[PDB]
């Protein structure tokens, strides 16, 4: 047992008896005249213990007894996680447990394609297993939609449940969350973490543990592709900052922690790829300034492999899912890792794209008329091209009406070299629309 | 013809201007940032 | 009892108070009272909320054994009150039993349901692109004289749900003409005005957000719908940093302290929309933030941006060369969107977001007329009147029912004969006939919530019709071709 | 001798004690974690923690050593992955090595150097020919992420099957897991050490993982061997650096950054050289890394580097999203050394190619005399990229850039140019492998194997 000396804001200083002062990362429980559950930062001296509070320090007095568990924050784990909503303390909101704090796997130790199913990720931008993908879009484009179909998929496919992290979210955006997971009858497939914005800095700085732990028990124990959804990652690097300048520690460049990268550096390495199986995430990541130079953004990016650029002006046609091919890439596409033939077709698709878009700006003006013979069939090509990257979603019954489709990785490339070569020339642009097998496609033709 | 030619090399300069003030922004924009912060945190340190 | 050991810069150390609860409301013996926020080893950090000037060392201070409160009820309703809740208009004492906790925390995940119920503030660029509904959070950010508090005021006179205008930092003089303003509109009946200026202490600063929302939860858990105005929180945030450093807090981002996005998170996040269960009450939140040379990347916006559900932009450039409101379409957003919107302004305004993101595209071709193409000029055209329609002049607020007609006219190409310098004056002689003669299409909009086949026809007849009376001010007149 | 900790938190923890304790001396934690004496005060002894910290608290009993930062070094570490500290990580036993070197040591004087005269093949066309590297010389490799920067050092480690050391700062483990793998497929591991720094260790191990590597390196170069080592990278490092100096309340200055961050890679890069015939006439090539922000080289730490290097390796995005891979920049990549560190061979054909490609390249952004240099330096640019984990040989490389400069590519298509390379080195070493020979032997071509080689590319253009 221990007493309160010092309170400043969701700081806290403890005494302890002599020989009796609790580890580093331990969590003391303290009554509230509720409980508040305090973590240990620094050893101040003299048996005093500086702890950063994990919820509002409002009605503590000083003198107040504090109990040692003598262990980091737990948090449950298993099979009854699924279907739940938690807190970063790993208290159920709805009404064993593993400490947070664990270092990762040595790297020598680590295991050296992760197919979706959708056309547009698989062939211009492939997800990488134990890999990083980073889910940029505008303001109710279509992350949910997507995160939720890349639950039903790897869920029924591969048969991996999934973990998602709100890490400084809207409380709002957590309730409609719900609501979507509930009428897709996704949540028992689902595992949920949320620290939002309402509560302290000690909170979205753990959090992000607590859902990363719960994860790495379905990696390792149950062995399966477990997806871990994180939004937004640059979050915790925010609180790191307000809990670093409250610590006493000088600010580094623009204002940061200075352990910024090491913070960053202890999260993302814990998300990878061992020898009995992976884990994907799913990351949102915010850009302040839109400044990409900024330190926040500048680290996360060389933890990441694959990145999906949802635009506005895709969504306004119709296209679903509705990825920028030319802007979103990924790392992995080479002729080492995926072989030659999918390198070729794909950098071909986006040579066709990017020429499509080079003669918009002559199009809007003069028009098909004054293009030349070859510029005509590849911009008729181009438009079949990106009709054809729409597909059916699993999660998308709701909106469409029309059930999912699922195209496996020999499918998707022979589409897109018959489509290249220029075998489905014949057929209308609507034939191509939302679709995905090609046995789909000539049965859709006959039909108009 | 030759006007097509003459503007397309001057939108083409402007981006690459865009771009090169733009990253003297964003140096500026952090380094303003870095500099108040250290002299507020080195007055800071004097008293205590 | 304790005593004084060091006082100055309202701010004040405590000896003895030695089981002092956190945030516990102290009296200083002239009756000027102060709050406990560090409980140091050998002191007491005491913030002054009050005149500090006969606070010395040796004074005696007192435990009132209570953590903040402030009375609440319907006897604020047209009253002009401090942070702590005592009235400056002088109309009498405060008539209220019943009193809330500053501090309290906001609904659940459980306790809240999704935002579909429309908060109509009464201006075509806001209800039409950016929409706000009932217990969203919709930032009002830019820099000094866009037009910031104007929106706030407009949309309070629309609701002619219980309003609570927050001032923070503001002169005294401007609270005064807020007053009037509601006065004459007729809006203070339901309007609560909690005032800090700029001469109050730090403390009423950091406090009057709190408190103004404390008296709207009081309406919120009884099942009533509520608006607050934050004007404004990048006050109210300098406020919070004096007193951290006064009290010396280690600074740090713009010599801020490391709980500054944690102040307004805890006050905006508990303006939400409750769940049926308890009773299916609202809170509507308007927070404003002043940018400094439209400055969006800085540290208190970027804060604030990130809590709220959606920013609306006002710009200067757009402001002085006559676009007023000063919307920045293209930054402006709403996160809630179409769920905030009637059926009938969801149908008319889906398509006028795409429209004029294509006109500023265009735009730069505009200059260079009759050197494009028919397509693109009819785009120009069109762009160029619906900016027109977007432009409101100040303490107008016009209905929904008037607003999608007026959308509706320009959307489907009904200004395209008329001249662009004769769209706001077509567009006003219009409602007025529209209301005189033809106050069943309004009717129908009200009830229905829709535009019907038959209100269509009806409306293109009105026009046509209009259009051969209206004496175009510029040059000759034209109606159809 | 034993002391007590009063203070921990931050990875820092002042002790109690230890009256006689020296400078920089490890210390021993009661848990097995080590530490570093810094700050001798006058009644406790600031130090830095080289570990997890979680289990260091008030009352815990540290011990001496007796011996000032040092790690084991040999022949024992080839083939192995270490940690700055020099524990294996690999888990293939334990290293078996008597000898050990201290850290920080002093470079070698003035008198003690011999000038750069000795060529270190990269087996990268663009490099070798261009911005030559030679034993002892310190070249950096510079740009933005993912501009192939890794890419160039382990292409150049696997040319040299010269002992190897390639140093990880601040890496994540799947990405050293790939480097290891790829020098095993190569066959490059045997002569190769790693040491590495993952981005999860504390700061301590990020600020030490150049000078442990450094160290390692200096055992070889004193007896009279060569070495080549590679940090990957110094931006990393000098993040962490930078971390532990705010931790310990050190004032900061341009970006946040210590007085000392120059000084910091000053020392380090230096002890990189070449040494005097009396000492031996051994070698200690580097591969520094910098990881600029939007190409932005005016930056603090890439200026700081840059004025330390014999010359860079300056990588563009642009360059390498275009197809030009490697993405060297030959304008502003330069060699200090220059003709000393090629072989006469080299010298003569890659004389003026750089100026060639640099007035290309400005002619490119814009006659008769004009369209022949266009089509010339186009051809030039196919030779110059190079495919991923493919090091070519010295006389292999001369042949391919005498074919080009003279103008044997102009008839060939550019696209065609690629494969036109592939299958006439298959030739030349099929049946002429005496040219080849020739050029390895006396580091040179005659007039007679100029001559020769005309001939040969003559009659294979026919049958291409
Ligand atoms: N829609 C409008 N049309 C015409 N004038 C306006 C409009 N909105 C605001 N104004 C005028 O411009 C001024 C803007 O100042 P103010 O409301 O103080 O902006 P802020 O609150 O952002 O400083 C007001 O005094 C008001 O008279
Ligand atoms: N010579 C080359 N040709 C083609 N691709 C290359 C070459 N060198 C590197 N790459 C590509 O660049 C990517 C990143 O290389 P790397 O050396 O890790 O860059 P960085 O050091 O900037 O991260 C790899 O995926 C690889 O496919
Ligand atoms: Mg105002
Ligand atoms: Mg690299």
């Amino acid at each position: 047992a221990g007493r309160v000396v010092r309170i400043t804001g969701p700081v806290v200083d403890v005494e302890f008896p002599r020989g009796s002062v609790p580890e580093l990362f331990n969590a003391l429980h303290a009554e509230i005249t509720k409980t508040l559950t305090l973590e240990v930062a620094q050893h101040l001296g003299d048996s005093l213990v500086r702890c950063i509070s994990m919820q509002p320090t409002d009605g503590l007095v000083r003198g107040v007894e504090v109990t040692d568990t003598g262990a980091s924050i737990s948090v449950p784990v298993g099979d009854g996680v699924k279907g739940h909503v938690f807190n970063a303390l790993g208290d159920c909101l709805d009404d064993e447990h593993w400490s947070i704090h664990r270092k990762p796997p040595a790297f020598s130790d680590l295991e050296p394609m992760l197919e979706t199913g959708l056309k547009v990720v698989d062939l211009l931008t492939p997800y990488v297993r134990g890999g990083k993908i980073a889910l940029f879009g505008g303001a109710g484009v279509g992350k949910t939609v997507l995160i939720q179909e890349m639950i039903n998929r790897i869920a029924r496919n591969f048969g991996g449940t999934s973990v998602f992290a709100g890490v400084g979210e809207r409380t709002r955006e957590g309730n409609d969350l719900w609501v979507e997971l509930a009428d897709a009858n996704v949540l028992k497939d689902t595992a949920l973490v949320f620290g939002q914005m309402d509560e302290p800095p000690g909170t979205r700085m753990r959090v992000a543990l607590s859902a990363l732990t719960m994860a790495e028990f379905f990696r390792d124990e149950q062995g399966q592709d477990v997806l871990l959804f994180i939004d937004n990652i640059f979050r915790f690097t925010q609180a790191g900052s307000e809990v670093s300048t409250l610590l006493g520690r000088m600010p580094s460049a623009v204002g940061y922690q200075p352990t910024l990268a090491d913070e960053m550096g202890e999260l993302q390495e814990r998300i990878t790829s061992t020898r009995g199986r992976s884990i994907t995430s799913m990351q949102a990541v915010y850009v302040p300034a839109d400044d990409y130079t900024d330190p926040a953004p500048a680290t996360t990016f060389a933890h990441l492999d694959a990145t999906t650029e949802l635009s506005r002006a895709v969504f306004s046609k119709g296209i679903f899912p509705a990825v920028d091919p030319l802007a979103s890439s990924s790392t992995i596409l080479d002729p080492a890792i995926v072989g030659d033939e999918h390198y070729r077709v794909a950098q071909e698709v986006i040579r066709i794209l990017q020429r499509y878009k080079d003669l918009q700006d002559i199009i809007a003006i003069l028009g098909i008329d004054e293009l030349s013979e070859e510029d005509k069939q590849l911009v008729n090509r181009a438009r079949r091209i990106e009709r054809f990257l729409s597909q059916n979603m699993m999660a998308a019954e709701q909106f469409t009406g029309q059930p999912g489709s699922t195209v496996p990785l020999k499918e998707t490339i022979e589409a897109f070299d018959k489509l290249t070569k220029g075998e489905f020339d014949h057929l209308p642009e609507q034939a191509f629309f939302l679709i995905g097998g090609l046995d789909d496609l000539a049965k859709k033709a006959e039909s108009l | 013809a030759s006007r097509r030619r003459a503007m397309k090399s001057a939108t083409d300069n402007a981006d690459d201007l865009i771009k090169a003030l733009t990253l003297a922004a964003n140096r500026e924009r952090q380094a303003q940032i870095t500099q108040e912060i250290s002299e507020i945190v080195g007055g800071a340190n004097a008293l205590a | 009892i304790g005593t004084v050991i060091d006082a100055g810069d309202g701010i004040a150390h405590v000896e003895g108070l030695p089981s002092v609860m956190t945030q516990e409301l102290l009296e200083f013996p002239g009756g000027v009272l102060g709050v406990a926020l560090n409980l140091d080893e050998h002191s007491v950090g005491a913030v002054i909320l009050g005149e500090f000037e006969k606070i010395e060392e040796g004074q005696q201070v007192k435990r009132t054994g209570e953590v903040l409160s402030v009375p609440v009820g319907d006897a604020f309703l047209g009253r002009v009150v401090n942070p702590l809740g005592q009235p400056i208009d002088g109309q009498g004492d405060i008539a209220a039993e019943t009193r809330r906790a500053l501090e309290l925390q906001a609904p659940s995940v459980v306790q809240r349901q999704s935002v579909s119920e429309p908060l109509q503030t009464g201006i075509k660029a806001i209800d039409a692109m950016t929409p706000i509904g009932r217990g969203q959070r919709q930032l009002i950010i830019g820099d000094r004289k866009t037009g910031k508090t104007a929106v706030c005021v407009d949309t309070i006179l629309n609701q002619r749900v219980r309003c609570v205008y927050v001032a923070i930092g503001q002169k005294g003089t401007t609270i005064a003409s807020v007053k009037r303003a509601l006065e004459e509109g007729g809006a203070m009946e339901y309007t609560t005005i909690v005032a800090a200026p700029a001469s109050d202490a730090a403390g009423f600063k950091w406090l009057a957000p709190y408190t103004g929302s404390a008296i709207g939860q009081h309406w919120m858990y009884n099942g009533k719908h509520v608006l607050i105005v934050f004007d404004d929180l990048s006050k109210q945030a300098d406020a919070y940093r004096a007193i951290s450093l006064l009290l010396r807090r280690p600074p740090g981002r713009e010599a801020f302290p490391g709980d500054v996005f944690y102040l307004h998170s805890r006050l905006l996040e508990r303006c939400a929309k409750l769940s049926d269960e308890l009773g299916g009450g609202s809170m509507t939140g308007l927070p404003i933030i002043e940018t400094k040379a439209n400055d969006i990347s800085a540290f208190i916006p970027t804060n604030v941006i990130s809590i709220t559900d959606g920013q609306c932009f006002l710009e200067s450039d757009l402001f002085n060369q006559g676009v007023r409101p000063a919307i920045n379409v293209g930054v402006s957003v709403s996160r809630v969107g179409g769920a905030a919107q009637i059926k009938a302004m969801k149908e008319v305004a889906g398509s006028l977001r795409l429209d004029l993101s294509q006109y500023r595209e265009l735009e730069a071709f505009a200059a260079f007329a009759s050197d494009l193409d028919a397509a693109s000029k009819a785009q120009l055209d069109r762009g160029a009147r619906l900016v027109e329609l977007l432009k409101q002049p100040q303490y107008s607020p016009l209905a929904v029912e008037e607003q999608v007609v007026a959308i509706f006219l320009g959307t489907q190409g009904h200004l395209d004969s008329v001249p662009v310098e004769d769209v706001q004056r077509f567009e006003s002689e219009l409602l007025e006939h529209v209301k005189a003669s033809h106050s069943d299409i309004f009717d129908g909009i009200r009830e229905t919530k829709k535009l019907s086949e038959e209100a269509e026809e009806k409306l293109v007849s009105v026009i046509n019709e209009f259009k051969k009376g209206f004496x175009x001010x510029x040059x000759x007149x034209x109606x159809x071709x």
